[PDB]
This record gives structure tokens, C-alpha cells and sequence, in this order.
């Protein structure tokens, strides 16, 4: 900068620096989650052909955002690498279909074994539970599709509500179900941690919190050699 | 992008005013602002610069502890504050905008100013050849001169035309010797490649009536020349 | 389900009869472009730095 | 060995954090100066010592000795209170996971290098300067130690007892109460999902070891009557020492991602 | 419609047997009496910080000076390759972006991604501030690439498996171009803007024309999907890159595949290829952490550019060949010469 000229270019740069180091701060500052289900789960109501959307909700003084993938294919592989950095993944399933659950076991399976997605815990919600109980009582079988829930029995369960023990045997069953795959692998590198979500079921956001905690808890522990 | 100043006035010998030059319709808050003094019979002269994030201020070598200069990014205000005023104190004033980055084109929009009436060195010398001197379908060469090499090391050479139209506020020809303004026609050129400078023009029309006007922007003082009218 | 296979018939159609070279024909008009401009390539010869912008 | 055990070390660790473009995190800046306040003391003081460790005497003069004791003092205040900075931000890590990178960014690392090197240089030359280091033994120190060519420290009561504050004590209730907590939480998530006591055991130690036997034998003599010797005021003297000398081999290395 | 695959099988195979009667010689044999480049020795002769997430793209300037790179944090910046300083810095509406693009003349700049929008910005207003002037919506994907053919022409590769030809004036596709059957995910102009490449997850590459608006020609060989694509200087070949570590050279009028480039101690995929000005060095972005430098004429691997920590995601060669840019997931970018 030898030039009266190339002075002010200087000076412009460092300008550009300082809004730079504003942005540092402020994106050190928040979590980003990423959500996915299916259309039958239905995760637009826990929430022009767009391709993604946002939420933010805070909790604690602590900024969440949410980012639900809108109008994309059937194809998922190579837009999922661009989400190696969030906390953590959030499911919706829909449990009281029955006939199509091998979809959501089968998508819970590609997700979790995803290249891209080590070290990254997901969170897992069971929606639309009171729905289950109304199609039990009444008498659709689940043997009919799972012909091992005959030889299954209620575990450590419990029954916070506990009108019903076969609801409770279903419940776990499908939960069981779920949490197969987790035991499977992942070496302690990323956890799950389920729900049983009724339709309206408002603690979701608060389930989010103290999973989120617990992760970033357990993640420096690792790092430190205290793990 | 236009601007409206205020102030200017008479004042009586040792006054305090506060001048100012009120910008609107821009980005006000991203350009380098300075002042230029226009003697009503001499050519124009520069006074102060303030940078667009208040870091760099030069000041005039002939008048630098009285006048004081202040910028508003809040509602884009720019002030010259002016204390004990002298009879040397009375000229044209214009806010000329700037902005440096590669590529871009410093001093190309001025504001229209105003005027104050007062009762009763090391730098490069920038000369003109001629003062005044055609016909509206000639050829028009007008010669500058310097007193040190305009060229830097980087390959630049900081040299400016302006024409000043008789009536209004001062323009943008020529910026840095051989590049062509926005709104100006491609009849104009810059060949200068000596301390000898020439603004010419191919064609001739009865809108290029005027005073040209020579600059140097590689130190700070920003000498000017000294004028060349052309009559019809 | 007959327009998958016809659409895809007909530019097969033009896909096919289009004229073609010599391989060996190929590696001259692909090694003239680089003969001739070898000497114009700073990546490729190291440049003095005295000529150059990236100095420091 | 311990003056360059100090010194390999530690500008081992300066350097290869700064020429490192990705280790410019908050937090490796505070390994990186607390190491210049130890590499610093091996470079300076730790020399001297030995030459007049081989003689059992100083022949330096006397303006040497209000040297060489205010600048020792100073680079072992200096090296200790930057451990009880280490552990508050393993603390607000380990215990406000939520928050860590907002709370323990660039700008509050800074201060912690500031508070941690000026506040030694106002408390330790304005003692031997100023001579608030001995008040109604001033006779002693000229016929115990000074009546044979020595500059060992001195401390009769007030700098016995303010000096075993803020330099030992203050900083060291801080690195056990923060270490004690950062146990029985790193046992119980480990068995809802041992280790941590193993690593908390070789930081809390270490330091007990090399920074007691100074800070306790040698400021509680006084109230004794001076009972102990010069053969004991030397050995007591090299702990702190190799404290130095074996900290980059700690916070620094025996870690996987320093490598 | 099951005595139509029969037919469509029976021409692919015509199609095969006529190219497979002209490979008289590969290029080895050509190439085997010309003296190697032997040992290109390129080092770091800037660095350029200040973006906070991954890199994901950058394009050079026709000046040979300016260039301009994206980021996930939602930002544009353009650099003076020079002196080092900033020019600019733009944010954006979504903060995930996939491509960025440089006007020619250099008045405007694009990107896009996970949007389903391809943005336009002006860099030359009447107030110093850059902003949006044209957004494209239509795509039912997301965008991949995007070049201007001009001013007033730009072409985008999206993820609904097509390209689209587009006129900024009314914002309108002018033209749509089928056929892929799997996601598009790079694309290279020509240097004459008559014609252009592309490539998809379906691991094929089609040579399209403009101003027809119809399929040209098609080029196989890969076994996995195609990350980047890049054009010869002359106008007659084309080199991409691969998940598999390899890296071909296709031509137009011999329609079929010459010497490969490749290696065994590569296990990861390409990101990104460029070429030099006279084609005589082949330069490809890796996931190792490398960027890796061949002779493109003998596949003799000449070269390391070692220096980032993480992915290199993208590459560059200025106009005129004086020197190379990367961008890489640790944030960083490297001037080369
Ligand atoms: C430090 N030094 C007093 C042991």
C-alpha cells in the first residue's frame, strides 16, 4: 500500500473483516437440527414448489433451528452430506399403521448407517400414540404383521398412564422394534434416545433440550480422555 | 443518488459556520466524502477528505486546525465545521463522493454546492498548457502538464478530466488517464503516457462547451490545473 | 407405458448415424493445440520472478 | 536436565500452535502463553540457580539478588495461575455443554493471559523493591543468610502468611473443587451409558507434589524459629522447577488431538 | 412394448460395433516418443481467510485477478487475488448454497442450491450496493451448477434430472432440455457458447446443443455417479471425475474413450477438474486431503499440492495459466504458481 489509492483499499478490507467477525459470534452461537419422517408420521403438524424450509423456537436462552427438506425426489444419498455438522436428527414416526412399518425400519436403517452421518445422535419420536390404543382395544391384529410379538412380554417399563397392560405390550414392542437397529453398531460414537409421542403431545420441544444436553455433554468427555 | 447541501451565507470576519452536505438515495455509509473549494475566478482546490469508516483524515496544507470535519451514518448527514474566518475564506464549495476498491471509478458524482461571501510547497505542480481557444465538427487536443512522474510502480497513473460545464456542478471525463466515465459519450480519450497530458475529441457538439479541469490523486495535497475554456 | 420405449426409440434413430475418425487421426489435432502453445503457458515453464504478480 | 527439559518442550508447544492454521482455537492460545510464562523461567532464573547451586554461594553483587529473586518469584506465581484457568474452562465444558462456545470464546481467553501475567509483576516487584518482603527480622536476614553471601528468600510473618494465599492457596481450592465435581458426573453418564478418575488423578497430583514442599516447609519456618537449613531450602527450591519442566508433557501431550 | 426393448438393444449394440471398428491405437502408442514434463514445483503464495463453514465453489474472473467463492454460512465474497484484500462480501436469503457463477463481462454473479432458485446479483449500481435482480424458479430440484452464456443467458444443471436453458430479461426457460435419467450434477461450456456437457448419478454424459435444444451425444465408462466435469481448450474433448478415483478423456468426433488416468493408491473420489491453458497438465481435487497433478498427455502423476486439513471441494485456472486456486472444507483458500 504505497499509493493513497491502494490506502483506502485497506481500509476496506479491514472493514469487511469486522462484519466478518460479528457473524463468527453470532453462528458460534446456535444449534442446527435437521428433521425428516414420512407423510403418514405426521411431523408438518409438530411443526410454489420450494426446497427447504426453516423453524426457529428458543428454549432457555438457547436458539434452535430446524430445517425440514421440502419439495426434493426420492433420493436422498448426496444431499444428505451437507448436514455432517448439525447436533442432532430428529425422526417422526407413525406407529399405528402396522402394515407399513417395515418402511419407517427400513428408512431408520439407511439413515443411521449413512457414511456421512457418523457421530451424529439421533432423536427418535413414536407419534400419534393415542391412535394405537383405539385400534387395540377394538380388536387388526399385529400378528398378522409381526408374527413375533406373540412370544413378547412387557419388560424396567413404565406405564405412566396405564389404563391398559396390551397397550403397554404394543407400545414396547414397536419401541423394541425400533431400538434393534441402534444396538447394531455406532461403536459409542452417536446414541438414540426415543419418545412416545401422542398426536398433540406438547414436550417434544423440551425433549429436545435436555437430548441435546446430554449429547454435547457426552461428546467433550470423549475428547478430554475422561471417556 | 442525489444530494441537497446547506449553510453557505455571508458572515462577518471571525464567524463560526457549520456547512454541510446531506446525502440521499444511496449507500452513503460505504464512500470516501471530501470537499473541494472552487475559486470564482480560478480554477478548484481541495480541502479535506474524511474515509468512509472514520479511520483516515487529511486535511488542506494551507488551512488544517480550524476547520474540522464530521460524518452522520445514522441518518447520512456530512458536516465542515468552519471557525475565524478570513478573506481568503470565500469560494465554492462542492461534496464529492469516492470509493476505492479495485476496478471502481473515485470522483465521479458531485453534488451542486453553495457559496459564502466574506467582507473585507513540496507538492507536484500541475500545469495547463493553454487557457482558452474551435469548430463543431473538429478535432480538439487539450495539453496538461506535471511537475513529477504520475506513473507508480503498480502501473497506474492517477490523472483526471472533468469537465465543467458553464452553469452547473463539475462532471467525470477521464478517470486515471485513459478510462471513459458512465453517462459520457465514446467520443472522449485519455492519451497521456508522459508528464504531458491531452484530452481529445473527435467530434463536436454544442454540449461540449466548457472549462476542462486537470487533476493528480497520488499524494495527498491533490493539486489541480489550471483550466481551458473552449468557445462556439 | 408405451412412450418409454418409443421416445427413446426415435432418438436412438439419430444417435446412431453420425460420422466418426481415426483414433490415431485423434492424437494429432489433440498434441498440435499443446506444441504450439507450450511457450505460452506460465504454469508450465517456471517463471522468473520478475515477470510475474505473485512474487513475495 | 531440567533447565532444558524446560526449554524443549515448551518452545515445542509456542511454536507449533501458531504455525498450525488450525489450532487457533480459543483454547490452545492459553497452552500456548501459560507455556511462555514456564519456558520463559527455564530461559532466565532457572540458570543462575544452578551456578549457585554448584557453590553453596552468590558472587553476582548485590543488585543481582534483588533481580534474581523478584523475576524467580514472578515466573513461578505466573506458571500457577494459569492452571486454575485451565480447569475453569474444562468446567464451563464439561457442566454448560449448551453454552461452552459462547461463553468461552477468543475475547475471554485474552483476559485470562492478561490477569495471569500482570498481577505476579504488581505483586511480587513491589516486594522486594519496596521492602515490605521482611518488617522486624531485617536484622536476621543480614546474619542467617547474608552474613555468607546468599540471596535465599526471606519471609518473616506477613509475607509467611500473604504469601501462601493467591500463590498456592486460592489457586489450588479452585483446581480440587472443580476436579472433585468433574468426577461424579463423568461416573454417572459413563454408567448410564473410572476414566475420569484416572485422569483427574494425574492432574491433581502432580501438582501437589512439586508445589507443596516449598510452599509449606519454607513459609511455615518462622513460626518454628528457622529450624531449617540451607540443605533443605535447595531440594524444596526443584519441584516447582520441574513442574515446569513436566507440563507440556501433560495439558499439551498425553492428548490425542496435540499429536 | 416389450418387441420394442429388443430393437433398442439391437442399435446400442450397432451403435458399439461401429465405434469399436476405429480404435487402431490408443493414445500410448501416439504419445510413447515425447519427452515428460518431469517435476512441476508449485507453492502457497497466498492465503485467503475470513469464511466461517465449507467451502463449495468458486470461478475466476476473465481479468485474471478477481474471483469470487461461496460458503454454507451464507455468504459471497470476492477477493483481490493480488494484494489479498476483500472487495465484496454478500449475503445470502438461503445459507445453503451449492455453485457460484462470474459474468464474463464481470458485472454479475450468480448461485444457488437447496432452493430450488438460481439468484442473480448486480456488482455495478449506481449505489455501492450489491443486489438481487433476478430469481429463477421452475426447477423441481436442487441446483448443481450454473454458467452464464452471456449477459442474458445462463444454463442450470438441477437435481430433477434436467438442464434448462433461461432468459433473464422476463425469467422465462426458453428451452428444457430431458433425458437423464439421474440427477444432474456438473456441467462445461464450450468456448465458441454452441454447445455444452453435462453430467448425472446415472453415470453418463451428454453432449447437448443449444439452439436445437435436443441431445447430441453420449459418452459411457464410468462405474459410479459423476462429480465434475471439465472442457479441452481446443473444443474437441472433455475430462470429468468420478466417486470411483478415476478420470477419462472423452472426445466428440471419435465418440469414444481414450487414455484414463488413474492410480492405485487412490481410494476416494474426485470433487473437481480443471485443465491449463495448452492442456498439457491435468489437475483434479481429491477427498485425501490432496489435490493431485498428471501429464495430460502420458498419465505420468507430476505433482502434490499438499496444504489443507480437510475435503478440497473445488479448483480453478486463471485465463491466462499464470496461476491455480482451491477451496477446501476447512475454510480456506490457496493461490498456487
Ligand atoms: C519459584 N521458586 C521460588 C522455586
Amino acid at each position: 500500500t504505497l499509493s493513497a489509492e491502494d490506502k483506502a483499499a485497506v481500509e476496506r478490507s479491514k472493514m469487511i473483516e469486522k462484519q466478518l467477525q460479528k457473524d463468527k459470534q453470532v453462528y458460534r452461537a446456535t444449534h442446527r437440527l435437521l428433521l425428516l419422517g414420512a407423510d403418514n408420521s405426521g411431523k408438518s403438524t409438530i411443526v410454489k414448489t420450494s426446497g427447504i424450509f426453516e423453524t426457529k423456537f428458543q428454549v432457555d436462552k438457547v436458539n434452535f433451528h430446524m430445517f425440514d427438506v421440502g419439495a426434493q425426489r426420492d433420493e436422498r444419498r448426496k444431499w444428505i452430506q451437507c448436514f455432517n455438522d448439525v447436533t442432532a436428527i430428529i425422526f417422526v414416526v407413525d406407529s399405528s399403521d402396522y402394515n407399513r412399518l417395515q418402511e419407517a425400519l427400513n428408512d431408520f436403517k439407511s439413515i443411521w448407517n449413512n457414511r456421512w452421518l457418523r457421530t451424529i445422535s439421533v432423536i427418535l419420536f413414536l407419534n400419534k400414540q393415542d391412535l394405537l390404543a383405539e385400534k387395540v382395544l377394538a380388536g387388526s391384529k399385529i400378528e398378522d404383521y409381526f408374527p413375533e410379538f406373540a412370544r413378547y412380554t412387557t419388560p424396567d417399563a413404565t406405564p405412566e398412564p396405564g389404563e391398559d397392560p396390551r397397550v403397554t405390550r404394543a407400545k414396547y414392542f414397536i419401541r423394541d422394534e425400533f431400538l434393534r437397529i441402534s444396538t447394531a453398531s455406532g461403536d459409542g460414537r452417536h446414541y438414540c434416545y426415543p419418545h412416545f409421542t401422542c398426536s398433540v403431545d406438547t414436550e417434544n420441544a423440551r425433549r429436545i433440550f435436555n437430548d441435546c444436553r446430554d449429547i454435547i455433554q457426552r461428546m467433550h468427555l470423549r475428547q478430554y480422555e475422561l471417556l | 443518488v442525489q444530494l441537497v447541501e446547506s449553510g453557505g451565507g455571508l458572515v462577518q470576519p471571525g464567524g463560526s459556520r457549520k456547512l454541510s452536505c446531506s446525502a440521499s438515495g444511496f449507500a452513503f455509509s460505504s464512500f470516501g466524502m471530501h470537499w473541494v473549494r472552487q475559486a470564482p475566478e480560478k480554477g478548484l482546490e481541495w480541502v479535506a477528505y474524511i474515509s468512509s469508516g472514520s479511520g483516515t483524515i487529511y486535511y488542506a496544507d494551507t488551512v488544517k486546525g480550524r476547520f474540522t470535519i464530521s460524518r452522520d451514518d445514522p441518518k447520512n448527514t456530512l458536516f465542515l465545521q468552519m471557525t475565524s474566518l478570513r478573506s481568503e475564506d470565500t469560494a465554492m464549495y462542492y461534496c464529492v463522493r469516492s470509493i476505492y476498491y479495485y476496478g471502481s471509478s473515485p470522483f465521479d458524482f458531485w453534488g451542486q454546492g453553495t457559496t459564502l461571501t466574506v467582507s473585507a510547497s513540496a507538492d507536484i505542480v500541475m500545469t495547463q498548457a493553454t487557457s482558452s481557444v474551435v469548430t463543431p465538427g473538429e478535432s480538439v487536443s487539450i495539453s496538461c502538464r506535471s511537475s513529477k512522474s504520475l506513473l507508480h510502480s503498480n502501473g497506474n497513473t492517477y490523472l483526471y478530466w472533468f469537465l465543467q460545464r458553464p452553469g452547473q456542478s463539475p462532471q467525470l471525463l477521464i478517470y486515471r488517464m485513459s478510462n471513459l466515465a458512465s453517462g459520457v459519450p465514446d467520443r472522449f480519450s485519455g492519451s497521456g503516457s508522459g508528464t504531458a497530458f491531452t484530452l481529445t475529441i473527435s467530434r463536436l457538439e454544442a454540449e461540449d462547451v466548457g472549462v476542462y479541469y486537470c487533476m493528480q490523486h497520488l499524494e495527498y495535497p491533490l493539486t489541480f490545473g489550471a483550466g481551458t475554456k473552449l468557445e462556439l | 407405458s408405451i412412450a418409454q420405449a418409443r421416445k427413446l426409440v426415435e432418438q436412438l434413430k439419430m444417435e446412431a448415424n453420425i460420422d466418426r475418425i481415426k483414433v490415431s487421426k485423434a492424437a494429432a489435432d489433440l498434441m498440435a493445440y499443446c506444441e504450439a502453445h507450450a511457450k505460452e503457458d506460465p504454469l508450465l515453464t517456471p517463471v522468473p520472478a520478475s515477470e510475474n504478480p505473485f512474487r513475495e | 536436565l531440567i533447565i532444558l527439559a524446560t526449554l524443549v518442550g515448551n518452545l515445542i508447544v509456542i511454536i507449533s500452535i501458531s504455525h498450525f492454521k488450525q489450532l487457533h482455537t480459543p483454547t490452545n492460545w492459553l497452552l500456548h502463553s501459560m507455556a511462555i510464562v514456564d519456558f520463559l523461567l527455564g530461559c532466565l532464573i532457572m540458570p543462575c540457580s544452578m551456578v549457585r547451586t554448584v557453590e553453596r554461594c552468590w558472587y553476582f553483587g548485590e543488585i543481582l539478588c534483588k533481580v534474581h529473586t523478584s523475576t524467580d518469584i514472578m515466573l513461578s506465581s505466573a506458571s500457577i495461575f494459569h492452571l486454575a484457568f485451565i480447569s475453569i474452562d474444562r468446567y464451563c465444558a464439561v457442566c454448560d455443554p449448551l453454552r461452552y462456545k459462547a461463553k468461552i470464546n477468543i475475547s475471554t481467553i485474552l483476559v485470562m493471559i492478561l490477569v495471569s501475567w500482570s498481577l505476579p509483576a504488581v505483586y511480587a516487584f513491589g516486594m522486594i523493591f519496596l521492602e515490605l518482603n521482611l518488617k522486624g527480622v531485617e536484622e536476621l536476614y543480614r546474619s542467617q543468610v547474608s552474613d555468607l553471601g546468599g540471596c535465599s528468600p526471606f519471609f518473616s510473618k506477613v509475607s509467611g502468611v500473604l504469601a501462601f494465599m493467591t500463590s498456592f492457596y486460592i489457586p489450588g481450592s479452585v483446581m480440587l473443587f472443580v476436579y472433585y465435581r468433574i468426577y461424579f458426573i463423568a461416573k454417572g453418564q459413563a454408567r448410564s451409558i473410572t476414566k475420569a478418575a484416572k485422569t483427574l488423578g494425574i492432574m491433581v497430583g502432580v501438582f501437589l507434589v512439586c508445589w507443596c514442599p516449598f510452599f509449606l516447609c519454607t513459609v511455615l519456618d518462622p513460626f518454628l524459629g528457622y529450624v531449617i537449613p540451607p540443605s533443605l531450602n535447595d531440594a524444596l527450591y526443584w519441584f516447582g522447577y520441574l513442574n515446569s519442566a513436566l507440563n507440556p508433557m501433560v495439558y499439551a501431550f498425553f492428548y490425542p488431538w496435540f499429536r | 412394448l416389450d418387441q420394442l426393448r429388443q430393437e433398442a438393444e439391437q442399435l446400442k449394440n450397432q451403435i458399439r460395433d461401429a465405434r469399436k471398428a476405429c480404435a487402431d491405437a490408443t493414445l500410448s502408442q501416439i504419445t510413447n516418443n515425447i519427452d515428460p514434463v518431469g517435476r512441476i514445483q508449485m507453492r502457497t503464495r497466498r492465503t485467503l481467510r475470513g469464511h466461517l463453514a465449507k467451502i463449495y465453489a468458486m470461478h475466476w474472473g476473465t481479468d485474471s485477478r478477481l474471483l469470487v467463492s461461496a460458503s454454507q454460512d451464507g455468504k459471497l465474497i470476492i477477493w483481490d487475488s493480488y494484494t489479498t484484500n476483500k472487495v465484496h462480501a454478500i449475503p445470502l436469503r438461503s445459507s445453503w448454497v451449492m455453485t457460484c457463477a462470474y459474468a464474463p463481462s464481470g458485472n454479475y454473479v450468480a448461485c444457488g442450491g437447496l432452493d430450488n432458485i438460481c439468484s442473480i446479483y448486480n456488482l455495478k449500481t449506481r449505489e455501492g450496493n450489491v443486489r438481487v435482480s433476478r430469481e429463477l424458479a421452475g426447477h423441481t430440484g436442487y441446483l448443481s451448477c450454473c454458467r452464464f452464456l452471456d449477459d442474458n443467458q445462463i444454463v442450470t444443471s438441477s437435481g430433477d434430472t434436467t438442464c434448462a436453458l433461461w432468459d433473464i430479461e422476463t425469467g422465462q426457460q426458453t428451452t428444457t432440455f430431458t433425458g437423464h435419467t439421474g440427477d444432474v450434477m456438473s456441467l462445461s461450456l464450450a468456448p465458441d457458447t454452441r454447445l455444452f456437457v453435462s453430467g448425472a448419478c446415472d453415470a453418463s454424459a451428454k453432449l447437448w446443443d443449444v439452439r436445437e435444444g435436443m441431445c447430441r451425444q453420449t459418452f459411457t465408462g464410468h462405474e459410479s455417479d459423476i462429480n465434475a466435469i471439465c472442457f479441452f481448450p481446443n473444443g474437441n474433448a472433455f475430462a470429468t471425475g468420478s466417486d470411483d478415483a478415476t478420470c477419462r478423456l472423452f472426445d466428440l468426433r471419435a465418440d469414444q474413450e481414450l487414455m484414463t488416468y488413474s492410480h492405485d493408491n487412490i481410494i476416494c473420489g474426485i470433487t473437481s477438474v480443471s485443465f491449463s491453458k495448452s492442456g498439457r497438465l491435468l489437475l483434479a481435487g481429491y477427498d485425501d486431503f490432496n489435490c493431485n497433478v498428471w501429464d495430460a498427455l502420458k498419465a505420468d502423476r507430476a505433482g502434490v499440492l499438499a496444504g489443507h486439513d480437510n475435503r478440497v471441494s473445488c479448483l480453478g485456472v486463471t485465463d491466462d495459466g499464470m496461476a491455480v486456486a482451491t477451496g477446501s472444507w476447512d475454510s480456506f483458500l490457496k493461490i498456487w504458481n
